[PDB]
């Protein structure tokens, strides 16, 4: 089915030609548009007084990256390299050895964040919830070298974020 | 553990550190560097090793579908222990 | 309506490539072998035309590797060899062909392990 | 058939077939072949010469009447002697249907430009010469329309490298944005997905 | 909103409609930010028997395209595309504004 | 009679059956000049005829629109002089004729 | 008649003038080229399905879905009903939001401005939804080709409700501040008039078509994920100007909130994606409890999955026309071809024409009816 | 001359007598899966994967083994063979351990690539998995039985390739485990090369351990100098 | 045989008759850009690098490739007569801000890897 | 154990939702 | 917190004095609310 939008013939009888002279010569619908704009003026405005009121968001939000560990305190990453190779934008760099105990450890985790488009898809590679890509947001810089985070920096937004981090991980991990 | 470098850096989890006449370290001067206080290898050696009774154990590196895939341990050797893939936990039947 | 021109056809002039990456990259035309670590032999059916390895270094800040060249990456794929050398011919590229290595075919048979007097009797099974 | 399996659709690839086939007999001096999709979608393979008439065709007659041209591109087969391949695709409002029309060429023989059949091809084209090289002749203005100004080479040949020759940068001793070769401070990581153990049998080629 | 009754008539009468009915400020009758754990039933494929992966493969059941009039190798009415598209009805819930 | 048929740049066409006969029997005209054998000759002859005989057998605008399948008479005066200069042309361009040149061994092989 | 140069979406524009007269126009494009078509050619179908946000960047999951149903069809799979109706909602959403952002700018550029804050908090609460429903306020990647990602949060469909049935108040202040409006009427009526016959030459599609009287709508004729099982009214112009243009889009906001009042009404229980771990990924606990499905995460997220050889061309109904995308596949991970055919690209072809014996403030009109984003322009 | 007609999904090839089914699929063009089947070793018959539908006949038969005749047709695309590849796949990977983020031979596993292709995508395995303890046969090869398939490969390629007859297999049924039973290190010049034969992750090279994913890898093709073979 | 299908040309001759009327075009075109754009170049600098530019392409035989670039030359001169282009454009011919790459065996065997 | 729990519309579905145009007239000749 | 207040505007925080090492009496940013309350206040939950 479909509508016409322009297809209404105005009627020629003296009184609507004289309605449609009335609204030429007094401007009526300019005086509506008046009317609503005042209208608008006196109900209470959308905004919120930031950074003291913060925009809603969910525990699906993906912000600033963070390299989570187990409750031991032992990193989660065994550098299966999933991350690196599902990353649309080639922004994740990744090194390994076996360590001192043999264990199957990166000895290099960088995340260019001027190249990261932040599509979750390292966070739902990921085996075993080593990289997540936390709710923080606020982290402009003043230089693009600190925008280039390497292991250390990942494993420290990781324990200072873990609290929320895990948090979100229980209210949503059953969707995934 | 964190050790310090002899130049006066601290030396990360993977060991490194730059050397005296190694120039890049200017890149810290009037800045920090940061380091992991917290080191994986140390924390998890900590760690008891469980006792459980059985031939062959199962991790799934606790929490459940939060954990890593499970896994199945063999503790025949009894010179050493058990140890995890993924978790780094270490498991060992009840000798004696 | 037809030329009826006789001469190797020569595009160089016209792709835009920079004058050094013509007369001093080599492209090598190949069957790429079989990667021993699978059994599978579907990647061993076209031929690959691929340029030579140049520098790359590491940067000095985050460690990462820096190269120069364009063409590090770019490797093309054809269907037979003399499409390939055709191509590399048109674009002004000297080229290095090596011929298709194909496993020559083998006699097994189950009933040679158990053998009487030969030596092809296994140990074990 | 479950539910995850596309379904099949039979009436629309009967009628495709049937007026691929019409197509054929009206035009046997231009159409080489004609092909329909598992997914009922109508291709006709055509020589060169025959871009202005066919499609002219397709876009008056009354069985057919394709009046809207839908996309115009080119594709890159460097294995093949005619290296670029020419699409057209074709919607018709009034019987509810689409088609597709082949053409292959090089990078010496020029296209006729379909502006007189179809005015949408004009930019189409253009992009074309732009991004693959192909002349179109009679065009009433070929000229770049995507690339920078002075820019050397066609990027959309499978053969142009990936981040381009050179690269842009300001230089505060000409006071001005210089282009200089490019080097990458990390180069694109090259990674070899395909693997051995084919997937579908149904399109196995022979062993020669 | 926390609106007197005179400034909510002037409102009204300027707009010319009721805004109280229709705020554009969400309040307490939107859904809670804290849920249920939810359940996600499985697919239909989940099955433990009958239910061999030959039997349900798209990939597998898609075939190369049918040739007609390979040219390298009767009345006969004429046909179309597909039958004409039958003209459109003028929607009886608001034919015209 | 209608007034404004709906579509821009469109208008009514007043006594519309009269240019449809005439639209017919040029295109059928120019279709006499095709080999008889040629298949656009006998296709096009076989449509224009049905048509003809369509309009002729209907002094009504509605009931044709209806018959026609085609809608808004207009569009089918549109269509016959398509149709003509479609006719013209093919005659210029004799396109009956065999294949001009077979494409190269595997010109449309896909894969590679 | 002097040859002027409007330079720096971001637009480059040569015009000349005989007076206050357009002569001729020439849009110079390619300032927004990036080059995406290449670098998808570099990447799996997985990674090149991000690429779609960005390319109409005010319609995401337009895009997504057109994407979706190409590598659909090439790959010989469908997705299961609920996955279906939520793509469809969604969708109209994505229509709400382009829709607002179209009308919007439109009357900005004129000189109103009021509206595009008016109609911008209702655009923030939508992006509140995709937020929600995904984790991304504009670039989702929501909408996979087997699918969707994840389930909708056990709230959404509520404040879905709730958000759309306060919604045609939105439109009817926007419609007293413009609709009516004389200043609006001489700044639309009769400019940008395009015939049937030329708009359909040309390649337009959309409203483009609509409002020039042509009775054409994708999701009608060609129906493709449950558009066939949802009941609207799709609004036809008359004269074929900016004003039939705008009054045209209007109606597609309130026919969008319709066929969203249907999907959420009959939205049915299920799964969210094909059933298919050859193709959709298994979910995390049977991953980490199971093999085969910790096999084929591990090949899906590092290969990727192999699609059968072909060539198609899958077009849909965005809001800013038919978006269409040929795909062609050699039989591997990764695409072998993917154009991108977007009508801002054939509606700016047509600007010329549009653009014949207007005064020099009527292209700015004729720009905003038109609705040219640059990035599905450029590509 | 003496050759034999045989057909594979109807398409004729001639064949030498004494050519197997599996060399007669290849001829034609088809490579049919394996597990423990080595053109260079030979045959064993374990895995049963191979296992091939001839047409009129009631049994399948294993590709690998089975030697021709004239006047069959191998129906390699069947039902029957189809569902016979996805058992022999589903009983491999019952007992197999969720190690592929941890095992080097991610990317590059003949299981895997063969599980994407020729088997099904999920598991009805509601058991315990069972666990074996690693062997120690050197420094050069790590070894992890957990993932051994008992292909029987490697056993084959140390005792006739590399004169060897350390390797072996000891105990029966499920719990048979392949290894010296001893604490011996299985030291041969040629003692690298059951890494590459071995399908799985179970023997891989302790120097490259952890090191690299074969995706990333750049592959030149050049010559050995260590010595006058080259 | 060996038959190909023209663009413009048919024989070396006429492609000469474009390429000689192309670089009048640009040889006439020189000073009015080196003027418009406000250059730093001199006209006769201008002139040697056109000639240099056409020199560069001294070794094609072909009628179809000549006239192709022919093509493409009008192309820049045309996007040279309506000023799309900007100033940094014009100097892109120049490399004026590269450093010199030596040639001879000793400085490339001393600066790097480089063949 | 555990029954299916998923987003879902309520039982009888949702209000009506209005979508018409709606132009009041104030009203002098 | 104020109920009463529309959404968005029903939670909110007044930053301390004095953080860390600076004198935030003027100066405050987003970045100071810990992880916990900056999960409450964001509206990723109901329980603070
Ligand atoms: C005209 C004379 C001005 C009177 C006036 O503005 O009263 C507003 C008063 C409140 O109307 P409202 O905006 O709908 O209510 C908002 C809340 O009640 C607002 O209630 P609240 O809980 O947010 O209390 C905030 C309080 C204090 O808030 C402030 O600190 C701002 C006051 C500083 C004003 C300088 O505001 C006031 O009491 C002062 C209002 C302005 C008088 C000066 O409206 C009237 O009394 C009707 C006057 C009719 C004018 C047409
Ligand atoms: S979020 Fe996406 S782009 Fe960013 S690192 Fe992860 S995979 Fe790469
Ligand atoms: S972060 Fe996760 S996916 Fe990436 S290497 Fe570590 S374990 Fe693998
Ligand atoms: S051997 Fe193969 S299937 Fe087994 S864990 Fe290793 S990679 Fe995975
Ligand atoms: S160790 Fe490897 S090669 Fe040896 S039997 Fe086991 S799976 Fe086969
Ligand atoms: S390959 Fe034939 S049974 Fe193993
Ligand atoms: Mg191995
Ligand atoms: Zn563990």
């Amino acid at each position: 089915t479909y509508k016409f939008v322009n297809m209404r013939e105005p009627s020629m009888d003296m009184k609507s030609v004289t309605d449609r002279a009335a609204q030429t010569l007094l401007w009526t619908e300019l005086v509506r548009g008046l009317g609503m704009t005042l209208s608008y003026l006196f109900r209470e405005p959308a905004t919120i007084n930031y950074p003291f009121e913060k925009g809603p968001l969910s525990p699906r939000f993906r912000g600033e990256h963070a390299l989570r560990r187990y409750p031991s305190g032992e990193e989660r990453c065994i550098a299966c390299k999933l991350c690196e190779a599902v990353c649309p934008a080639q922004a994740i760099t990744i090194e390994a050895e076996p360590r001192a105990d043999g264990s199957r450890r990166t000895t290099r985790y960088d995340i260019d964040m001027t190249k990261c488009i932040y599509c979750g898809f390292c966070q739902e590679a990921c085996p075993v919830d080593a990289i997540v890509e936390g709710p923080n947001f606020e982290f402009s810089t003043e230089t693009h070298e600190e925008l280039l985070y390497n292991k250390e920096k990942l494993l420290n937004n990781g324990d200072k974020w873990e609290a929320e981090i895990a948090a979100n991980i229980q209210a949503d991990y059953l969707y995934r | 553990g964190v050790r310090t470098s002899p130049t006066g850096e601290k030396v990360t989890h993977t060991g490194q550190a730059y050397d005296d006449g190694d120039y890049r370290r200017v890149r810290f001067s009037d800045r920090q560097k940061e380091v992991n206080e917290n080191f994986a290898i140390d924390l998890i050696a900590e760690q008891p090793v469980s006792e459980v009774g059985s031939r062959v154990i199962s991790c799934d590196g606790g929490g459940g579908a939060l954990g890593h895939p499970r896994v199945y341990i063999n503790l025949d050797k009894e010179t050493k222990t058990g140890t995890c893939g993924y978790c780094g936990l270490q498991f060992r039947q009840p000798h004696h | 309506q037809l030329i009826a021109v006789d001469e190797k056809l020569d595009i160089t002039t016209l792709t835009g490539v920079p004058e050094e990456h013509i007369k001093t990259r080599k492209v090598r035309i190949f069957v790429p072998a079989r990667n021993n670590m699978q059994s599978g032999v579907n990647n061993t059916k076209k031929w690959k035309m691929e340029f030579d390895t140049r520098e790359r270094w590491e940067n000095p800040l985050m460690g990462w590797s820096s190269t120069a060249d364009p063409l590090s990456n770019l490797v093309l794929t054809f269907s037979t060899k003399e499409d390939a050398v055709a191509f590399a011919e048109k674009n002004g590229w000297s080229f290095d062909v090596e011929e298709r290595k194909v496993p020559k075919p083998k006699s097994k048979s189950y009933g040679a392990n158990f053998s009487w007097n030969k030596r092809t009797r296994v140990s074990t099974k | 058939t479950r539910p995850t399996i596309r379904p099949r659709n039979d009436v629309v690839h009967k009628q495709l077939s049937a007026f691929g086939q019409y197509v054929a007999e009206i035009l046997p001096k231009y159409v080489q072949q004609v092909q329909v999709s598992c997914f009922n979608e109508l291709e006709i393979f055509i020589h060169p010469d025959g871009v202005i008439p066919v499609l002219t065709f397709l876009r008056d007659h009354t069985n057919a009447q394709f009046k809207s041209l839908a996309d115009l591109t080119a594709v890159d087969v460097p294995t093949r002697q005619n290296r670029f391949e020419i699409v057209y695709n074709l919607l018709s409002l009034r019987f509810n249907s689409r088609i597709r029309v082949k053409t292959y060429t090089d990078e010496l023989t020029p296209i006729e430009s379909s502006v007189t059949v179809y005015k949408a091809a004009n930019w189409y084209e253009r992009e074309i010469w732009d991004m693959f090289g192909v002349f179109f002749a009679n065009h009433p203005d070929l000229r770049r329309i995507l690339t920078d100004y002075g820019f050397e080479g066609h990027p959309f040949r499978k053969d142009f490298p990936l981040s381009g020759y050179v690269e842009l940068r300001y230089d505060d001793e000409v006071k001005r944005v210089v282009a200089e070769p490019v080097e990458l401070a990390q180069e694109f990581r090259k990674f070899d997905l395909n693997s051995p153990w084919e997937a579908f049998p149904a399109y196995r080629q022979p062993p020669e | 909103a926390s609106a007197t009754r005179v400034i909510q008539l002037l409102r009204n009468w300027a707009s010319g409609r009721d805004l109280q009915a229709k705020l554009q400020l969400r309040y307490q009758e939107i859904s809670k930010r804290t849920q249920p754990p939810p359940k996600l039933p499985v697919g239909p494929s989940h099955k433990l028997s009958n239910n061999y992966y030959c039997t349900r493969d798209g990939r597998r059941e898609a075939m190369p395209p049918s040739i007609v009039m390979s040219s390298q190798k009767t009345e006969k009415k004429a046909v179309t595309p597909a039958p004409p598209i039958k003209r459109w009805e003028l929607s009886k819930d608001q034919p015209y504004l | 009679l209608k007034k404004t048929t709906g579509l821009v740049g469109l208008a009514v066409c007043e006594t519309p059956h009269e240019r449809l006969k005439i639209l017919y029997t040029k295109i059928l005209d120019v279709l006499g000049q095709i080999p008889k054998n040629a298949a656009y000759r006998k296709y096009t002859e076989q449509i224009t005829n049905e048509k003809l005989g369509m309009v002729k057998a209907e002094p009504d605008v509605k009931k044709l629109e209806e018959q026609l399948q085609g809608g808004q008479i207009e569009e089918v005066i549109l269509q016959a002089e398509n149709e003509l200069s479609l006719a013209r042309k093919m005659l210029r361009w004799k396109p009956w004729e065999p294949l001009v040149e077979e494409p190269p061994a595997n010109q449309w092989k896909w894969p590679i | 008649n002097l040859t002027l140069n409007f330079g720096p979406g971001v637009l480059r524009l040569v015009m000349e003038l005989s007076g206050e007269m357009v002569r001729k126009c020439d849009p110079h494009i390619g300032l927004l080229h990036r080059g995406t078509e290449k670098l998808i050619e570099y990447k799996t179908y997985l990674q090149a399905l991000p690429y779609f946000d960005r390319l109409d960047y005010v319609s995401m999951m337009c895009n997504e879905q057109a994407y979706s149903l190409a590598v659909e069809k090439l790959l010989n799979i469908q997705p299961p009903p609920r996955a279906q109706w939520i793509r469809v909602l969604f969708g109209e959403i994505t229509r709400l939001l382009n829709h607002i952002m179209a009308v919007t700018t439109h009357a900005l550029d004129i000189g109103a401005m009021t509206p595009f804050f008016w109609m911008f908090e209702e655009r923030e609460k939508m992006f509140e939804f995709y937020e929600r429903v995904s984790g991304a306020r504009m670039h989702a990647a929501y909408i996979r080709p087997g699918g969707v990602h994840q389930d909708l949060p056990l709230g959404l469909l509520d404040d879905i409700y709730e958000f759309s049935k306060n919604f045609s108040f939105r439109i009817d202040e926007l419609e007293e501040m413009l609709t009516n409006n004389r200043i609006w009427r001489n700044r639309t009526v009769d400019i940008g008039v395009v015939t049937a016959e030329d708009a359909l030459n040309y390649g337009f599609s959309g409203v483009m078509l609509r409002g020039s009287g042509i009775q054409w709508d994708l999701r009608k004729t060609q129906p493709y994920d449950v558009y066939d099982q949802v009941e609207f009214d799709v609004p036809i112009g008359s004269r074929g100007d900016c004003y039939d243009r705008y009054l045209c889009r209007v109606e597609e906001m309130r026919q969008s909130l319709r066929i969203i009042s249907q999907c959420l009404n009959k939205m049915p229980p299920g799964e969210i994606k094909v059933d298919d771990a050859k193709v959709s990924p298994p979910k995390r606990a049977e991953m980490k409890t199971s093999m085969e499905s910790l096999i084929h995460h591990f090949k899906l997220y590092t290969e990727g999955y192999q699609v059968p050889p072909g060539a198609t061309y899958t077009a849909i109904e965005a809001p800013k026309g038919e978006f269409g995308v040929y795909l062609v596949s050699d039989g591997s991970s990764r695409p072998y071809r993917c154009k991108i055919k977007a009508p801002g690209f054939a509606h700016l072809a047509g600007l010329d024409k549009m653009s014949k014996g207007h005064m020099l403030a009527d292209v700015v009109a004729i720009i905003g009816t038109q609705d040219i984003v640059f990035g599905e322009v450029d590509r | 001359s003496n050759l034999i007609e045989v057909f594979v999904d109807g398409q004729s090839v001639m064949v030498e007598p004494g050519t197997t089914v599996l060399q007669a699929c290849e001829k034609v063009g088809m490579q049919i899966p394996r597990f423990c089947y080595h053109e260079r070793l030979s045959v064993a018959g374990n895995c049963r994967m191979c296992l091939v539908e001839i047409e009129k006949a009631p049994k399948v038969v294993a590709a690998c083994a089975m030697p021709v005749m004239k006047g069959w047709n191998i129906l390699t695309n069947s039902e029957k063979s189809k569902k016979a590849r996805e058992g022999v796949m589903e009983f491999l990977l019952a007992n197999h351990p969720l190690d592929c983020p941890i095992c080097d031979q991610g990317g590059e596993c003949d299981l895997q690539d063969q599980s994407m292709m020729f088997g099904s995508d999920r598991s009805r395995f509601l058991e315990g998995k069972r666990a074996v303890e690693d062997k120690n046969i050197g420094p050069l090869v790590k070894t992890i039985m957990t993932r051994c398939i008992q292909c029987t490969r490697c056993i084959r390629f140390a005792s006739e390739i590399a004169g060897v007859d350390d390797l072996g297999t000891t105990g029966r049924g499920n719990d048979m485990q392949v290894g010296t039973y001893i604490e011996k290190m299985f030291m041969s010049e040629l003692s690298g090369n059951i890494i590459d034969i071995c399908p799985v992750g179970a023997l891989t090279s302790k120097p490259y351990a952890f090191t690299a994913r074969p995706w990333e890898t750049r592959k030149t093709e050049s010559i050995d100098v260590m010595d006058a073979v080259g | 045989g060996t038959s190909v299908k023209p663009i413009f040309s048919r024989d070396m001759n006429e492609a000469k008759r474009r390429v000689r009327e192309l670089y009048r075009a640009w040889y006439r075109e020189v000073p009015n850009t080196v003027h418009l754009f406000q250059l730093d170049i001199s006209v006769k600098q201008g002139r040697d690098k056109v000639r240099e530019m056409f020199m560069k392409n001294a070794h094609v035989t072909d009628p179809r490739v000549v006239d192709l670039l022919v093509i493409k030359g009008k192309m820049e001169l045309e996007e040279t007569i309506n000023v799309w282009k900007q100033r940094t454009h014009i100097m892109r011919f120049f490399h004026e801000t590269e450093a010199p790459r030596p040639t001879d065996f000793l400085s490339k065997f001393y600066v790097g890897h480089d063949p | 154990a555990s029954k299916v729990k998923q987003d879902m519309p309520p039982p009888g579905g949702y209000g009506p939702i209005d979508y018409k145009r709606n132009l009041p007239r104030r009203g002098l000749s | 917190e104020d109920n009463k207040q529309f959404f968005g505007r029903h939670r909110w925080v007044i930053y301390t004095t004095e953080m860390n090492g600076r004198d935030t009496f003027w100066d405050v940013d987003g970045s100071m609310v810990p992880p916990e309350w900056h999960r409450w206040l964001h509206c990723m939950t109901d329980d603070p």
